[PDB]
RNA sequence: CCUCGGCCGAUCGAAAGGGAGUCGGGUUCAGAUCCCCGAAUCCGGAGUGGCGGAGAUGGGCGCCGCGAGGCGUCCAGUGCGGUAACGCGACCGAUCCCGGAGAAGCCGGCGGGAGCCUCGGGGAGAGUUCUCUUUUCUUUGUGAAGGGCAGGGCGCCCUGGAAUGGGUUCGCCCCGAGAGAGGGGCCCGUGCCUUGGAAAGCGUCGCGGUUCCGGCGGCGUCCGGUGAGCUCUCGCUGGCCCUUGAAAAUCCGGGGGAGAGGGUGUAAAUCUCGCGCCGGGCCGUACCCAUAUCCGCAGCAGGUCUCCAAGGUGAACAGCCUCUGGCAUGUUGGAACAAUGUAGGUAAGGGAAGUCGGCAAGCCGGAUCCGUAACUUCGGGAUAAGGAUUGGCUCUAAGGGCUGGGCGGCCGGCGCCUAGCAGCCGACUUAGAACUGGUGCGGACCAGGGGAAUCCGACUGUUUAAUUAAAACAAAGCAUC
RNA sequence: UCUGGUGGAGGUCCGUAGCGGUCCUGACGUGCAAAUCGGUCGUCCGACCUGGGUAUAGGGGCGAAAGACUAAUCGAACCA
């Protein structure tokens, strides 16, 4: 009863415009539980990293389009929505992709 | 169309010589066998994967098979 | 309108035949006087007589 | 909103331009032309104000392309009279016939006594 | 919620006072419901100017303009039936 | 040749009346419920039976057969079930007769279903991110015809016998001519599931060949809640009428029983049952349908019959702003901003002194709470007249629905829901209060000035299309011939 | 008899669409128009509005009556 939701940044850190670090603190301060931002809501939901593959695990209704909600802002704020857009690769997964010409 | 709820109707149904043809669909969760008559396509809904292949074996001989893949 | 009887669509017909220019041989006949189709007929300018 | 047009040439909101709403498998919205509703058959005594029971309520052309069983009630008069009536014409019949064996021999009897 | 006007209400100073007191009158009796003589219950409504219906028995009846029964049909029944008697006995 | 036999008379008359039977997906530069794909359906024909099923295959007397089951003879059999309402797949039948459907007004009020709008979540894509917003926008299918089940309706049936009258609607209305209660029956079923059906359509992410392959592939097409909401439609029940709101083709049911069939075969006549075979000819179909395809001499501010109808404000199909869709300002542009004009405003102090005349303009205007005269045909006059309030924000009180009542059950005294308690769910209002702004608040939009009298016509209605809308005409009533 | 509800009548009132056409004696008046335009107005469940089909033809028709209308023509149309 527990979801299961990834990010997949492989590409940005291969170029180096992205910090996955990064990514973990802000998922870590910008995320609510309950309306309540920080804490990650008493602990109930968590994420982990592990070779620029952030995963998000919670056992109270979460939403994945709350995460591409979270991951737009991050990039918008680091400038790179000109470069990058966020594509649901599977069900319970997101991955950061490059504009074609 | 008629929906058939007996295997030995459907063996019937398909030794018409009205009958054209046998298309097998294969569905998540069901196996459907559809003869084209005349008049109707008779549909028979299988449930069964192990009944589902003997009942390709005994279809009859000459009759069109097509397998909707 | 659409709806019309076979009586009138092949009067029309007719008048949809007879709207055409004259052709370019006609002036080189001996003896010729037309120059132009004088009978031309435009739909939204002059009415059939039906 | 998607908007409707009419299917015919007919524009006119007349008994026979009838329509109801269906959604299409290609999710659209269409104009479905209904047929008329029928009326069961009216009993022919006459004084009963409701329709007959057990005869579908169809248009009279379609009447005759079904089976004799959904047009009739086994019973003598039976797609065409209420039970109640036949009811009533049973005993309306039999006491009536009643009554003249019995004037009859009361005017036999007086007449062979006077 | 009216003094005298009653069922003449509805026409409100449209017509001169007589004529709507004269009215009155005859909408009373056109639009009351009568007791059935053949089934007994008060059902006896008025289809149009003299039918008479029951909504129970599924009785017609000929009747007045306006009442059930005009004064000159009761006359002519019970002197229908004295010149019916005279004739028997 | 007998028998039957009324045409109660030819024929014409509706592309809005009646009138069997088709609907999804794709396809064009322009066609399409018409072409292709798919799934159906009506009518007509089938003689020389197209195949099944039904009719229709029992009983008695014996004999043999261990007995089952067979041999002979005789007699049945134009189906069957339910107390009933009626039901089942068919279930013979002519002249003749009866009936039904086609086939009925307008208005009101309720209820059911659908479409649309709305609200809470979950996906996919997009917009914004200067700060916030877990946000904002889009999208989130299942045709006809069959089968089943909800749901709606019923003056349909059976038991039974009601006053201490009861049942019940928003209103009514119903009952010893049979209420309430219980149990059934029928009709409609445009709703849901299902066959059709996901293979197709749409959304989104990719991979191909080449101008097109209905290319190929992955994932999805989900779960709920509301309502006097609007529209359509199906019902029920009323009101009105000195107004009672088509006809005929066509189809069906019943009454009767003239006839036909076969003598016990594995049979007959017959069959409105299931499937199978063949056909459906003629004409119309493009497009405009109007501030540019029609009429007005024209691309003419005129005229010309209909259908569908989103969000916000608000009583509203009012006016004002917006979305889907559409457009280019209505047969030209540039510059300037004179007089006179057309259209729209404002104005100190007076307040009709103007003028034939308050013409024109202006005042009033919504809703809530108070308060309303003379006169009167007692209905009205009446929004008479006159007065107060109206914003924003933060609260308070009241107004409802469902479920429950001493692993899973239950044979049980052992429990007692009873000033209606607990839990869960939900929308729209009303009233009161505090605070607050340069007293501003129906802030735009929408939106009656009023009173005292005289004349005429009673009122509603009508009239000189293109100068007269009136006191003229009509009208109900009265009277006369 | 009074009171509070319910109910939803009416050639009923305000007022949209529709039908009509008061006043400005406004605009225009070689017009957009051989009768139109704007504001303001009357009515808006009824003696209501409207399409198609039908019937009545010129000393005739039709007229809730103005000598009105009868194809821009009416105190007897138009055509020869
Ligand atoms: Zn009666």
């Amino acid at each position: 009863q527990v979801l299961k939701f990834t990010l997949d940044c492989t590409h940005p850190v291969e170029d180096g415009i992205m910090d996955a670090a990064n990514f973990e603190q802000f998922l870590q301060e910008r995320i609510k539980v309950n309306g309540k931002a920080g804490n990650l809501g008493g602990g109930v939901v968590t994420i982990e990293r592990s070779k620029s593959k952030i995963t998000v695990t919670s056992e109270v209704p979460f939403s994945k389009r709350y995460l591409k909600y979270l991951t737009k802002k991050y990039l918008k704020k680091n400038n790179l929505r000109d470069w990058l857009r966020v594509v649901a690769n599977s069900k319970e997964s997101y991955e950061l992709r490059y504009f074609q010409i | 169309p008629r929906k058939i709820e007996e295997i030995k109707d459907f063996l019937l149904t398909a030794r018409r010589k009205d009958a054209k043809s046998v298309k097998i669909k294969k569905n998540k969760d069901n196996v459907k066998f559809k003869v084209r008559c005349s008049r109707y396509l008779y549909t028979l809904v299988i449930t069964d994967k192990e009944k589902a292949e003997k009942l390709k074996q005994s279809l009859p001989p000459g009759l069109a098979v097509k397998d909707l893949k | 309108s659409s709806h019309k009887t076979f009586r009138i669509k092949r009067f029309l017909a007719k008048k949809q035949k007879q709207n055409r220019p004259i052709p370019q041989w006609i002036r080189m006949k001996t003896g010729n006087k037309i120059r132009y189709n004088s009978k031309r007929r435009h739909w939204r300018r002059t009415k059939l007589g039906l | 909103v998607q908007r409707l047009t009419y299917r015919r040439r007919l524009s006119y909101n007349t008994a026979s331009n009838k329509t109801r709403l269906s959604r299409t498998p290609g999710n659209r919205i269409v104009y479905l032309y209904t047929k008329k509703v029928g009326k069961a058959p009216k009993s022919a005594c006459g004084v009963c104000p409701g329709r007959l029971r057990g005869v579908r309520a169809v248009r009279p052309k379609v009447l005759m392309r079904l089976s004799k069983t959904q047009k009739h009630v086994s019973r003598a008069y039976g797609g065409s009279m209420c039970a109640k009536c036949v009811r009533d014409r049973i005993k309306r019949a039999f006491l009536i016939e009643e009554q003249k064996i019995v004037v009859k021999v009361l005017k036999a009897q007086a007449q062979s006594q006077k | 919620r009216t003094k005298k006007v009653g069922i003449v209400g509805k026409y409100g100073t449209r017509y001169g006072a007589s004529l709507r007191k004269m009215v009155k009158k005859i909408e009373i009796s056109q639009h009351a419901k009568y007791t059935c003589s053949f089934c007994g219950k008060t059902k006896m409504k008025r289809r149009a100017v003299g039918i008479w219906h029951c909504g129970s028995c599924m009785k017609t009846v000929a009747g007045g303009a306006w009442t059930y029964n005009t004064t000159s049909a009761v006359t002519v029944k019970s002197a229908i039936r004295r010149l019916k008697e005279l004739k028997d006995q």
